C-alpha cells in the first residue's frame, strides 16, 4: 500500500501566464498523508487539499492543486510524506514534458 | 446508459493534522456532487444541475441523517478497537453504498464495509443475509439478524436508490452529456542514447480515454508506459503517455488520442506540433 | 439519496 505520485499542470505551461498545478497520489493505507507543492523548494500559496476518497479496492487518493505562474529558471516540485515511504518522495514537474 | 450512484465514507483515527476525521462524498456517474465534512457538519451541493433542482429542506434532511452516520460510525472505531484487543493508533472505518443502472434496465445495489483497507461486511440481495469476511465480522451478522436491516435495505436499494438516480440523470443531462476537447501537446528528452518522447493530453470530459503512440503508422502498444487518467481541480481529466526511442527518430513517432468529444482519432506529431 | 444511518451500525 505505497503511494504513487504524478505531478501535472492543468493548462499548457506558458511564461507569464495564470496556471493551475497539481499533485494527485493514490493507493494509499492509512489515510494519512502530507502532499505539499512546492517552487524552488519552498512551499507554494494557496493550496486546496479537497478530498478524503477511495476506490473500489479500498485504496484511497488525493488531489491537491493550487493557482500559479511558471517563471523561466524556477523549479516546480510535490513533496509527499508518508509512514510507509521512510524517505519521502519528491515529484519534479516539467514545462517542456 | 450504464448510470452509478457511490457514496464514500470514512472514520479516521489519525486525518492527521488539521484535517476531518469523518467525511461522506456523494456521486454520480462518476461526477461529484455532495459533499460532507466532520467540522463543518453540513452537506452541500458542488455541481449547478443538483443545487437548482432540489430543495433546501432536502438538503437539511440529508445533513441530519449523514451526521448520525457521524455518530454511529465513531462507535463502530471504538467497538471494532476492542474486537481485534487494539488501544489505538491508524485505524479506519471504509463504506461503500449505492446502486446501478445497467442498459438493460437491470438493479445492482450494494452496501460494503471495510476495517484497516481490508473487506469487513458485505450485503448479499440474491440470498437476503449479510456476508462476513473476517471472523470478527461475526457479531456485526448477529445484530443485522436480531432486528430490522435485510428488508429495509432491500427496500431502499431497489426502490429508493434507483428512483432519485433516475431524477438525477434528468436534472444532469446537459452536465453528463456534455463532451470537452484535450490539448494535445507532444514533448521529448534526451538522458544517456535515449530519446524519451511524451504526450500529455489536458482538460477532457468524459473520463474514458484511448491514448497510443504510433511508429510509422503503426499502433505500438506493449512499448508505451501510461501514467493514468488523473483527474483536475474543476472536474475534468488528464492522462500521461510515454515511450522510449532511438535519438533522431523523433518525427516518425506520432500520438494517436481517441474521445468522445472527437468524431475522427486524432493523430499529433511533436515537429506539427500537437496543437492544432 | 441516502436512508437509515441505521445501516452503518456494526
Amino acid at each position: 500500500l505505497t503511494p504513487k505520485v504524478q505531478v501535472y499542470s492543468r493548462f499548457p505551461a506558458s511564461a507569464g501566464t495564470k496556471n493551475v498545478l497539481n499533485c494527485f497520489a493514490a493507493g494509499f493505507h492509512p489515510p494519512k498523508i502530507s502532499i505539499t507543492l512546492m517552487k524552488d523548494g519552498v512551499p507554494m500559496e494557496g493550496a486546496q487539499y479537497s478530498d478524503m476518497s477511495f476506490n473500489d479496492d479500498w485504496t484511497f487518493q488525493r488531489l491537491v492543486h493550487a493557482d500559479f505562474t511558471p517563471s523561466s529558471g524556477s523549479t516546480y516540485a510535490c513533496k509527499v510524506e508518508h509512514e510507509t515511504l521512510k524517505e519521502p518522495q519528491v515529484y519534479k514537474w516539467d514545462p517542456e514534458f | 446508459e450504464l448510470h452509478t450512484l457511490r457514496y464514500i465514507r470514512t472514520a479516521m483515527t489519525d486525518p492527521g493534522p488539521g484535517l476531518p476525521w469523518f467525511v461522506d462524498v456523494g456521486y454520480v456517474d462518476g461526477e461529484l456532487f455532495m459533499h460532507y465534512n466532520s467540522t463543518a457538519r453540513r452537506a452541500v451541493p458542488r455541481t449547478e444541475w443538483i443545487a437548482a433542482n432540489t430543495d433546501q429542506q432536502y438538503w437539511d434532511r440529508e445533513t441530519q441523517i449523514v451526521q448520525g452516520s457521524e455518530q454511529i460510525n465513531r462507535e463502530n472505531l471504538d467497538i471494532l478497537r476492542r474486537r481485534y484487543n487494539q488501544t489505538g493508533g491508524s485505524h479506519t472505518v471504509q463504506w461503500m453504498s449505492g446502486c446501478d443502472i445497467l442498459e438493460d434496465g437491470t438493479i445492482r445495489g450494494y452496501h460494503q464495509a471495510a476495517y484497516d483497507g481490508r473487506d469487513f461486511v458485505a450485503f448479499d440481495k440474491g440470498t437476503m443475509t449479510l456476508t462476513a469476511a473476517v471472523p470478527e465480522a461475526v457479531p456485526t451478522k448477529r445484530k443485522w439478524e436480531e432486528g430490522g436491516y435485510a428488508e429495509g435495505l432491500k427496500q431502499y436499494l431497489e426502490e429508493t436508490c434507483v428512483e432519485w438516480l433516475r431524477r438525477y440523470v434528468e436534472y444532469g443531462k446537459a452536465e453528463l452529456g456534455r463532451r470537452e476537447r484535450p490539448e494535445v501537446r507532444v514533448w521529448g528528452k534526451e538522458a544517456d542514447g535515449i530519446l524519451t518522447l511524451s504526450c500529455r493530453a489536458h482538460g477532457f470530459y468524459p473520463r474514458p480515454i484511448v491514448v497510443s503512440w504510433l511508429k510509422d503508422g503503426a499502433v505500438r502498444g506493449q512499448d508505451a508506459q501510461s501514467g493514468g487518467i488523473v483527474p483536475n481541480g474543476d472536474g475534468t481529466y488528464h492522462t500521461w503517455v510515454t515511450i522510449d526511442a532511438q535519438p533522431g527518430d523523433g518525427d516518425k513517432y506520432q500520438c494517436r488520442v481517441e474521445h468522445a468529444s472527437l468524431p475522427q482519432p486524432g493523430l499529433y506529431s511533436w515537429r506539427s506540433g500537437g496543437g492544432l | 439519496t441516502a436512508g437509515q444511518e441505521d445501516y452503518d451500525r456494526l
